C-alpha cells in the first residue's frame, strides 16, 4: 500500500504509528512536511522542511525524515537546555518545547547543579529552589489545556524525583553515604567538546555509561520514581554494559514491561514490545526481530513465559543468535535463513510471568546470555508519599505515613475476610478517589479521611465498622463531616417513600454509601446474601439522583451467567468472517453511536444482576482499569462515556479475583436493610396498589384497614422466631418467606370480595384472620414434614388472639351462593368409584384429605401469581397433584419440561 | 526420575557378569546358590548405583541390604532392622528387639543411630556390601559401549574429571560445546569425522540443544550401530538432572551415570583463584586483592547454596556469570575511584543486591546475601573471612606479583576443618544436624515405602 502510495504520500501516516511506535501522524504542508504528531497529541516541528516531489519514492523521504525527527528533537533539547541554564521559568519554557526535550534539559541541568551542590554539601538552597519549581508547576497544572496537562504531569513526576533525591542527599550524614546514594541515582551528562551532536548526551549510573539516542518518544505515561524502580534501572544497565540481555521475572502486575519502557524512555528510545500468547504468529515475530536487529531498537518480549513449545524454541534460538552476535561484536548475523547486518545498539529484554507451576525461568540456551532479576511490588510508604506530593497535599510525608500505618493497623485488627484487601492497590484506590474530592474540600487531612470513609468503610463488615471508626479517630487527629447532606437525604427519602420502601437508619446508610461511591467510581459491586436489598438500594439511589439532578436514567439489567460469552460480549463467525455484536457491545454502541435519544443528559446503568466469575470479567478488565475502553477480540474498541456505569449485583466473591475487587467500588451488605415489620408493610402496600385498579374506594379502605389491624408484629414476632425452630426442607430464611405470606394472604382476602358487602363485621374479621393464619402457615411452615405443620398450627393458634376463629389442619372457607354466612368447614372425605379400564391413565387420582389439601394450597399459590416449588421424595405425588389441580381448571395449560444433569437454557425455549 | 530408567537387557548383562567375573573368592556362603545370590547383589549395586545420585545411592544400598537380610538372617534380625528403619524415619519411634551377643553389627548401627550420626548410619549399609563403588574410570573402561551421559546438578560440572581421565586414557578428549547453529554444525562435522578418527568427543550441555538432539543426535545414535565397527571412539554427553527431560530411547541406548562430587570451600577458593590469573592481570594490586575477596565470597555463597532450607530457603544456582559480572564491577569501581578503600560501602550494596541478589525473590535470602557481603567486604587492615584465616591488606610499594604469591601462600597454609559448614559458614551446627536428620528421614521413608511394595 505504501509502495502504491508514492504519489499522494498521505497514506503513510496511517502506518506511521506501526513503523515508528510513538508518532501517530505526519503533519503536512501544501507540498512540504511541516512536522509530526504523536499518539498523545503533540506537534514536533522539523527545523528543515522536507520537499516531496511526485517522483520521489516513499522509502527515500521516509529515510530522510527518520533522521530529521531525531535532529529536531536534539535541536529542541539544545535550545531548551540553554534557556533553562539562562534561568528561564520552567513555566515559560513548557509552552515552547516538546516534553522529551524539556525533560532531558531539566535532567541534565539538575545533574549539573547537584554535582556542584554535592561538592559543596549545601543542599538546602537547591532543595528549596526545586520545591518552588514544583509548586509553580503544580499551580500551572490547574490552568493547563488538554495537551499541556499531560506534559505538566510528567514534568511533575520527574521533578518530584529530583526533589526526593536532593532531600535524601541532604539527610545523608557523611559524604561517603551521599556519594553512595548518588551512584545509584541515574545521572545525566553531556559532552560540550564533541562532534556528532546526537551522541553528546549520555547517562551514568553505577559508573556505567549509556548513550542517549534522540528518538522521539512523545508524552508517555511516566512511572513514579521509587527506590525499587532505580534498582531495576541499575540491573538493566548492568546487564547492558556487558552486552547481556535483560530479563525480569516476578508476579503479574509489578510493571516489568512498564519498567523496561520507562528505562527506554529515559534513554530516549521507544521500546518495541512483542506481546506473547496472543495467538502471535512466529513469522511476523521473525520479521520484527530482523527489523530490530537492523534498526538498533530495544525489543521487549512481554509475558514471554507463555508460548507454544516449538514457537518458544524457535524464538529462543533467534534471540540467542542475536545475543551471541551482540556479545562477540560480529556483524551480519544469520537468521531467517538470511545474513543480515546487526547494529551494535540492539538489545533484547524479556519479562516472565509466574505460571501454574509457580516460578517460570528462561530456556536453557538463554540462561547463559540473560541476567535475570526479580521484580517486587514497591514499598507502600514511598510511593504513597510520592502520590500525595503529586497532588497539592501539605505534610505529604506525615499523611502518607499515617495512611500506611492505618492500613496496616486495619489489616492487623479487622476480622479476616475474603474481600478484605489492604495492600498497595487499596492505597492507590484511596488516593484516586481522593483526587476528585479536592474540588469540594481542600488538600488537608480531612480529604484523606473522607476518601477513606468512602472507599474502605462500605466494604467493611458490621463488626469491623466500629474498629474502622475508632482507629480513624485515634490515628487521624481530625474527623471530618460530609457535605451535600440535606438535599440528597430528602430526595432519597422522597424516592423511597414513593416506592413504599422504609427509610430506616440502615437502608439510608447503605443508600448514602452507594451514592457517594458512585459519585466517583465507575464499576460498582454490591455483595450480600439473597434478600438484603441490593436491588432496592441501587434502584432507590437511581431514582433519588434522577429526581435531584434531573438527568434521565437508562437501566439494562443483564444476567451474566445465563448468557454465554459469545452472547454477552460478541460472537465471530470464523468460517464466514462476520463479527456479531452480542448484548453488552450492542447497548454500548447504542450509547456511543446514537445521539437522537436522551443519551448525553442521561446516566446509563448496566446492572449485571448475577454471580460474577473471573472468565466473564476478564473480557472487560480493560473497562475496569483506567483505560475505560472495551477491547473486543475483533472489531472496534469501544469507549465508555462517563455516564456509562457498570454495577455488579451478587451475593459472594469466593471466585472473584483480588484485582477486580480492588478496581471496583465494593459495597458489602452485612445485614438486612429493613426489619420484618417494614418488609411486611412494603409488600402490603404493593399488593394494595395492585388491588386498587379493580376495586371500589370505601370497600378497599375498609378491607385494607382490617388487613392491617388484623395482625400486629407483637404476636407475629413470636411466630417468626418459632418458625426457625421447625426443620425446613430446602431451607429459606423467613425474611424471604414474608413475600409469599403477604401475597397469599392478600390474594385470599381479595378472592372473596363479593361475600364481604353483606357480611357482619365480626364474621368479616374472623374470615380475614383465618385466611391470614392459613397464608402464614403455608408460607412459613409450608415446607415442613406435615406433623411439624400441625405443631406450627398449634403455635399459630397460640400466639394470635384467643377470640379469632381457630385454624385447624383442614379449616377452609366454603361459600354457598344460597347462604350469606362464611360457613367454614373441614374434613370432607369425598368418595369415588372407577371402572376397570380406567385403572391407569395419566390423569386418574384417588382423592384423599392430603390430596385435596395439597391441591387447594397449590391452586391458591398459583392464583397468587407466584412460582411454586414442590419438594418431596420420588413417587410422593408432586406431578400427580399438580396435574389434578390443573386438569380440573380451564384456565391453565401445563408444559412439562424434565430437567436432567444438564439441560441448557435453549431446551426451555424449545 | 527421568534419568534412572533401567532395562531388562542391562540387568541381564549385569547378571551375566556375576558368573563371568573370577575376581576373588568371596565369603564362604555354604551352598553355591547363596554365593551366586550375594554376587548378584554386589554386581547390581556396583553397576547400577553409578546411574543414581547420592540420595538414591543410599536408598538403593539400604533397600537391597534389607532385601538380602530378610532372607539370609533370622526374624530377630528382620524385625530389629524394620524397627530400626522406623527409628531412623521420624514417622515412628521405639526400641528394637536387640538380642545381645547375637547381632553385633546391628549393635554398632544402634550406637551410630543413638549418637545421632545419620550420615554414618546410612553409610553403614554401603559398607556392608564390602565393594568399592565404581568411579568413572571403572565405568568407562569396563562397559563395552561408546556412549555415556554425565548427569549432575547445575552446581558442579565434571568436565575437568573427564578431561583428566581421557588425558590419562589413550588420547585427546575433545570438548564440543553446543549453542548457536554454528556450534550445531561444528558439532555434527566433529562427530562425523571423530567416529572415523576415533578421538573421544564430549558434548557439553546437551539440554539447551534439546530440539536438535530430538532430531539429529537421537536417530543418529540409534542408527550408527556400525560406530562400534568404526574406530574405538567414545562419545560423551553432559546433562543436568534438574534440566529438561531427554528422550527415553536415546538415554536407554547410551550408558548413564551421575557425577556427585562437591568440592570443599577451600578447594573452590583455590580453583577460582588459580583460574583468575590464567587469563592475565587487568589492573593493579587492589584489583588483585578484590578479586581474591570476590573468589572467597563466591565460594562461600556457592557452598551455602547447597544446604536447604537451612542457609537459603531455596536453591539458587550461582554460576560463573555472577562472578564475571561482580569482577567487572570491581574493576570498574577500582578504576574510576582511587587507590583508597572508601567505596567498600558501595561494593557491597551493588554485589549484594544487583549481581548476586537479582535472582533472589525472598527477603530472608536477600538478608543472607547482604550479611555475607557485609562480612566479606567490610575490613580494616585485617580480615577474618573464616575463623582460621586472616587476610592482610596490600603493601605500600604495591608489588602485584608478590601480592598474588602471598595470597596463594595464605590459601595453601590453611586447611579446612571437618566442621567447616558450621564454622566457615555462619549457620550453627544444630542447623546442620537438623538438615542431616531431614535427609536421613527422607531416605528411611522412601526405603520403607519401597519395602511395603516389595
Ligand atoms: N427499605 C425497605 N423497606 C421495606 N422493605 C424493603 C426495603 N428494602 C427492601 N425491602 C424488601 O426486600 C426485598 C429485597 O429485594 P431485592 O431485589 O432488593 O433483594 P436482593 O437482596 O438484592 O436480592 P436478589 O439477589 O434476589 O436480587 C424487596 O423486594 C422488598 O420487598
Ligand atoms: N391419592 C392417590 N391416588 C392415586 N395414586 C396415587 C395417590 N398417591 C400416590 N399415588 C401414586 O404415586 C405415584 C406418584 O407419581 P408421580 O406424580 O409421577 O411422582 P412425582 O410427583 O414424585 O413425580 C403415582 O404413580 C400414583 O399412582
Ligand atoms: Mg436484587
Amino acid at each position: 500500500k505504501i509502495i502504491g502510495s508514492g504519489k499522494h504520500h498521505d497514506q503513510v501516516s496511517k502506518f506511521m504509528k506501526k513503523m515508528f511506535g510513538s508518532i501517530e501522524s505526519i503533519i503536512f504542508l501544501e507540498d512540504f512536511i511541516t512536522g509530526v504528531r504523536s499518539v498523545e497529541g503533540e506537534v514536533l516541528n522539523l527545523n528543515e522542511k522536507i520537499e516531496l516531489k511526485d517522483s520521489i519514492q516513499a522509502q527515500e523521504w521516509l529515510n530522510i525524515l527518520d533522521t530529521e525527527i531525531k535532529l529536531s528533537v536534539f535541536t529542541q533539547f539544545r535550545d531548551c537546555l540553554g534557556q533553562l541554564k539562562d534561568g528561564t521559568d520552567i513555566e515559560v519554557v513548557v509552552s515552547k518545547y516538546i516534553f522529551q526535550a524539556i525533560l532531558l534539559s531539566a535532567q541534565v541541568m539538575w545533574t549539573e547543579l547537584v554535582e556542584k551542590c554535592l561538592q559543596t554539601n549545601q543542599f538546602s538552597k537547591y532543595w528549596k529552589e526545586v520545591d518552588m519549581k514544583i509548586k509553580g508547576l503544580l499551580d500551572k497544572l490547574n490552568k493547563s489545556s488538554d495537551n499541556v496537562k499531560k506534559k505538566i504531569e510528567a514534568l511533575l513526576v520527574e521533578y518530584l524525583h529530583f526533589n526526593n533525591v536532593i532531600g535524601q542527599l541532604k539527610n545523608c550524614s557523611t559524604k561517603e553515604e551521599a556519594r553512595l546514594l548518588w551512584a545509584k541515582v541515574q545521572k545525566f551528562y553531556q559532552k560540550n567538546d564533541t562532534l556528532d551532536d546526537l551522541n553528546s548526551v549520555f547517562i551514568s549510573q553505577s559508573g556505567y555509561l549509556l548513550q542517549y539516542k534522540f528518538e522521539y518518544i512523545g508524552i508517555p505515561e511516566r512511572l513514579i520514581y521509587t527506590p525499587l524502580l532505580l534498582i531495576g534501572f541499575a540491573t538493566l544497565t548492568d546487564s547492558l554494559h556487558q552486552k547481556y540481555g535483560g530479563c525480569f521475572f516476578g508476579p503479574a502486575g509489578t510493571g516489568k514491561t512498564e519498567t523496561v519502557k520507562a528505562f527506554g524512555q529515559n534513554l530516549g528510545r521507544v521500546v518495541v514490545v512483542f506481546n506473547c500468547d496472543d495467538s502471535f504468529d512466529y513469522q511476523v515475530l521473525s520479521r520484527l526481530l530482523v527489523g530490530i536487529t537492523q534498526i538498533g531498537a530495544w525489543g521487549c518480549f512481554d509475558e514471554f513465559n507463555r508460548l507454544d513449545e516449538k514457537v518458544l524454541s524457535a524464538v529462543s534460538a533467534n534471540i540467542q543468535q542475536i545475543q551471541n552476535g551482540l556479545q562477540v561484536g560480529k556483524s551480519h548475523i544469520t537468521l531467517l535463513e538470511e545474513e543480515t547486518p546487526l547494529s551494535p545498539h540492539t538489545a533484547v529484554f524479556i519479562t516472565l510471568n509466574p505460571g501454574y507451576n509457580g516460578r517460570s525461568e528462561l530456556p536453557e540456551n538463554l540462561k547463559k546470555s540473560f541476567r535475570e532479576f526479580s521484580m517486587k511490588s514497591p514499598q507502600s510508604g514511598t510511593i504513597a508519599e510520592m502520590i500525595l506530593q503529586i497532588m497539592g497535599f501539605e505534610d505529604s510525608k506525615s499523611l502518607a505515613s499515617k495512611i500506611v500505618h492505618f492500613l496496616e493497623l486495619l489489616s492487623s485488627k479487622c476480622s479476616s475476610m475474603n474481600h478484605y484487601h489492604f495492600g498497595l492497590r487499596t492505597l492507590k484506590g484511596v488516593l484516586r478517589n481522593c483526587s476528585p474530592l479536592i474540588s469540594e474540600f481542600g488538600e488537608g487531612e480531612k480529604t484523606v479521611v473522607e476518601s477513606l470513609k468512602r472507599v474502605i468503610l462500605p466494604s467493611l463488615g458490621d463488626t469491623d465498622e466500629l474498629v474502622f471508626k475508632d482507629e480513624l479517630s485515634k490515628i487521624f487527629d481530625s474527623a471530618g463531616t460530609p457535605l451535600n447532606s440535606k438535599a440528597i437525604v430528602q430526595c432519597l427519602k422522597d424516592a423511597g417513600q414513593r416506592s413504599g420502601f422504609s427509610m430506616s437508619e440502615e437502608f439510608l446508610k447503605k443508600c448514602m454509601q452507594f451514592y457517594y461511591m458512585q459519585k466517583t467510581q465507575q464499576a460498582l459491586i454490591l455483595v450480600g446474601k439473597a434478600g438484603c436489598g441490593k436491588t432496592a438500594t441501587w434502584k432507590t439511589v437511581i431514582d433519588a439522583m434522577a429526581i435531584f439532578d434531573g438527568h434521565a436514567n437508562v437501566v439494562y439489567v443483564i444476567d451474566t451467567k445465563v448468557l454465554t460469552k459469545e452472547s454477552l460480549y460478541g460472537s465471530m463467525l470464523k468460517a464466514t468472517l462476520e463479527w456479531r455484536d452480542g448484548l453488552f457491545t450492542s447497548i454500548l454502541r447504542r450509547v456511543n453511536d446514537d445521539i437522537t435519544g436522551t443519551f448525553k443528559n442521561s446516566r446509563i446503568w448496566v446492572v449485571f444482576d448475577s454471580d460474577l466469575d473471573p472468565e466473564y470479567v476478564e473480557a472487560m478488565n480493560s473497562v475496569l482499569d483506567d483505560n475505560k475502553i472495551l477491547t473486543l477480540p475483533n472489531g472496534e474498541r469501544l469507549p465508555i462515556p462517563p455516564n456509562f456505569r457498570i454495577l455488579f449485583e451478587t451475593d459472594n466473591l469466593d471466585h472473584t479475583t483480588p484485582a477486580t475487587i480492588t478496581r471496583c467500588g465494593l459495597l458489602w451488605f452485612s445485614t438486612d436493610v429493613c426489619s420484618i415489620s417494614s418488609k411486611i408493610d412494603h409488600l402490603l402496600n404493593k399488593s394494595y396498589e395492585a388491588l386498587d385498579n379493580k376495586l371500589s374506594m370505601f370497600e378497599l379502605d375498609k378491607l385494607k384497614d382490617l388487613i392491617s389491624d388484623s395482625f400486629d408484629m407483637a404476636s407475629l414476632t413470636n411466630i417468626f422466631t418459632c418458625s426457625n425452630d421447625l426443620v425446613h426442607i430446602l431451607g429459606v430464611r423467613t425474611f424471604n418467606k414474608l413475600e409469599t405470606a403477604v401475597q397469599l394472604a392478600v390474594h385470599l382476602i381479595s378472592s372473596y370480595r363479593q361475600w364481604f358487602q353483606n357480611l357482619d363485621d365480626k364474621s368479616l374479621k374472623d374470615v380475614i384472620t383465618l385466611l391470614i393464619k392459613r397464608s402464614l402457615l403455608y408460607a412459613l411452615a409450608g415446607d415442613s414434614t406435615g406433623e411439624s405443620q400441625r405443631a406450627f398450627i398449634q403455635t399459630i393458634n397460640t400466639y394470635f388472639g384467643h377470640d379469632s376463629q381457630e385454624l385447624s389442619d383442614y379449616s377452609t372457607i366454603v361459600i354457598a351462593n344460597d347462604k350469606l354466612s362464611f360457613s367454614s368447614f373441614c374434613s370432607e372425605i369425598p368418595s369415588v368409584s372407577l371402572e376397570a379400564h380406567e385403572v391407569m391413565r395419566p390423569d386418574i387420582v384417588i382423592p384423599t384429605i392430603d390430596t385435596i389439601k395439597h391441591e387447594k394450597i397449590f391452586y391458591d399459590l398459583l392464583n397468587s401469581k407466584r412460582g411454586i416449588i414442590l419438594c418431596g421424595p420420588p413417587g410422593s405425588g408432586k406431578t400427580m397433584i399438580m396435574n389434578n389441580a390443573l386438569r380440573n381448571s380451564s384456565l391453565y395449560d401445563v408444559v412439562g419440561i424434565n430437567f436432567s444433569k444438564d439441560t441448557t437454557t435453549e431446551h426451555i425455549l424449545s | 526420575h527421568w534419568f534412572y530408567g533401567i532395562s531388562i537387557g542391562q540387568f541381564l548383562s549385569c547378571f551375566k557378569r556375576v558368573f563371568i567375573k573370577k575376581s576373588r573368592e568371596t565369603r564362604a556362603a555354604r551352598t553355591r546358590v547363596d554365593e551366586i545370590l550375594w554376587l548378584l547383589y554386589q554386581e547390581v549395586y556396583c553397576q547400577f548405583s553409578t546411574a543414581l545420585d547420592k540420595k538414591f545411592k543410599m536408598i538403593m544400598a539400604m533397600t537391597m541390604f534389607c532385601l538380602y537380610k530378610f532372607d539370609i538372617e533370622s526374624e530377630q534380625y528382620k524385625e530389629a532392622v524394620l524397627t530400626m528403619i522406623g527409628v531412623l524415619s521420624e514417622s515412628s519411634d521405639g526400641v528394637p528387639k536387640l538380642t545381645v551377643d547375637t547381632n553385633n553389627d546391628l549393635r554398632y548401627l544402634w550406637d551410630y543411630v543413638t549418637t545421632k550420626s545419620y550420615i554414618s548410619a546410612l553409610n553403614w549399609f554401603k559398607n556392608e556390601f564390602f565393594v568399592d563403588e565404581w568411579n568413572i574410570a571403572d565405568v568407562v573402561a569396563n562397559s563395552e559401549n561408546n556412549y555415556f551421559t554425565m548427569a549432575s546438578e547445575r552446581d558442579v560440572d565434571g568436565t575437568f574429571k573427564l578431561i583428566e581421565l581421557a588425558k590419562a586414557s589413550k588420547e585427546s578428549l575433545k570438548i564440543i560445546p553446543l549453542g548457536s547453529i554454528e556450534n550445531l554444525n561444528y558439532a555434527q562435522e566433529e562427530i562425523s569425522k571423530s567416529k572415523i578418527e576415533g578421538g573421544w568427543i564430549l558434548l557439553q550441555n546437551i539440554q539447551m540443544s534439546l530440539s536438535w538432539v530430538k532430531t539429529y543426535l537421537h536417530k543418529h545414535v540409534e542408527e550408527t550401530k556400525a560406530a562400534e565397527e568404526h574406530e574405538k571412539f567414545k562419545m560423551f554427553m553432559t546433562c543436568h538432572l534438574t534440566g529438561d527431560k531427554l528422550p527415553a530411547p536415546l538415554l536407554q541406548r547410551t550408558d548413564r551415570f551421575v557425577y556427585e562430587d562437591i568440592p570443599g570451600i577451600l578447594d573452590t577458593v583455590k580453583d577460582l583463584w588459580g583460574s583468575q590469573f590464567f587469563t592475565g592481570k587487568i589492573s593493579g594490586v587492589w584489583s588483585v586483592y578484590c578479586t581474591f575477596l570476590l573468589s572467597w565470597f563466591h565460594a562461600l555463597i556457592t557452598a551455602r547454596t547447597r544446604l536447604v532450607p537451612h542457609g537459603f530457603s531455596k536453591k539458587y544456582y550461582f554460576n560463573d556469570c555472577d562472578f564475571q559480572f561482580a569482577s567487572v564491577y570491581l574493576e570498574n569501581v577500582l578504576a574510576t575511584n582511587s587507590t583508597n578503600n572508601i567505596p567498600w560501602a558501595q561494593v557491597r550494596d551493588h554485589i549484594a543486591t544487583i549481581v548476586y541478589g537479582g535472582k533472589i525473590d525472598e527477603e530472608k535470602d536477600l538478608e543472607v546475601v547482604a550479611k555475607l557481603c557485609a562480612h566479606v567486604f567490610c575490613g580494616s587492615d585485617n580480615l577474618q573471612i573464616v575463623p582460621g584465616v586472616r587476610i592482610p591488606q596490600p603493601l605500600l610499594q604495591q608489588s602485584e606479583e608478590e601480592e598474588r604469591a602471598r595470597l596463594t601462600a595464605i590459601l595453601s597454609n590453611t586447611i579446612e576443618p571437618a566442621d567447616s559448614l558450621s564454622s566457615w559458614l555462619q549457620l550453627p551446627r544444630e542447623s546442620i544436624l537438623n538438615y542431616e536428620r531431614l535427609q536421613a528421614k527422607e531416605v528411611a521413608s522412601s526405603t520403607e515405602q519401597l519395602l511395603q511394595e516389595m
